[PDB]
C-alpha cells in the first residue's frame, strides 16, 4: 500500500534534525575556537608579564 | 670657639656621607621611577588585554 | 519487501545522536572556557589598582 | 683661624647636616616607596603564575 509517503516525510524531518544539529554543531565548535585562542593569547600576555 | 682639627675632619666626614647618601637616594630613585615606567607599561597592556577578552565575550 | 531501509533510517537517527553529543559535549567546553575567561579578566582587572 | 675660616666652616657644616638629614630622609622614604613596590609585584607574580597554571589546567583538560 501508500508506506513510502510518510516514510518520505519522517525521513525529510531527520534531515531537518541533522541540519540543524550539525549547524548548532560547528557553531559552537566556531565560539570554542575563539575562546581558546583567546585564552591562549591571554595566557602567553601573563607569562610576558613574568620577564 | 671650636676645636679647628675636629671641624675640619667633620666637614671631610659629612661631605663624604652626603655624597654617598646622595648617590644612594638616586640610585634608589632611579630604580623606582623605572618601575614606575614599567608598572604603567603593563597596566596599558593589561587593559587593552581587557578590552579583547570583553569583546570576545560580548561576540558571544 | 525491502526492510534494509530500516537501517538506514536508524544511521541517520544515530547521526543524529552523534552530532548532539558532540555539540553537547562543545556546549560544556565553552562553558568552561568563558568561565575561565572571565575569572583571567577579572585577574587582570584586579592588577589595575 | 689657624688654617681655615673658624666662622665659615661652622656654617658648612652646619649646613652638611642639614642637607643630610634632609638627603637621608628621602634615600629611606624613595627605599621604602621602593620596598613596597617590589613587595608588591612579588605578590602580583606568584598570583599571576597560578593564574597561569589554571587556564593551561582548563585547556589541557580541553
Ligand atoms: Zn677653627
Amino acid at each position: 500500500s501508500a508506506v513510502i509517503g510518510q516514510l518520505r516525510l519522517e525521513l525529510q524531518q531527520a534531515r531537518t534534525e541533522v541540519e540543524t544539529a550539525d549547524k548548532w554543531r560547528l557553531e559552537c565548535i566556531d565560539v570554542c575556537s575563539v575562546l581558546t585562542n583567546r585564552l591562549e593569547e591571554e595566557a602567553g600576555f601573563l607569562n610576558s608579564l613574568l620577564k | 670657639s671650636h676645636d679647628c682639627a675636629k671641624v675640619d675632619l667633620e666637614n671631610a666626614e659629612l661631605r663624604r656621607k652626603l655624597i654617598r647618601t646622595k648617590r644612594a637616594f638616586e640610585d634608589t630613585y632611579e630604580k623606582l621611577r623605572m618601575a614606575n615606567k614599567a608598572k604603567a607599561q603593563v597596566e596599558k597592556d593589561i587593559k587593552n588585554q581587557i578590552l579583547k577578552t570583553h569583546n570576545v565575550l560580548r561576540n558571544v
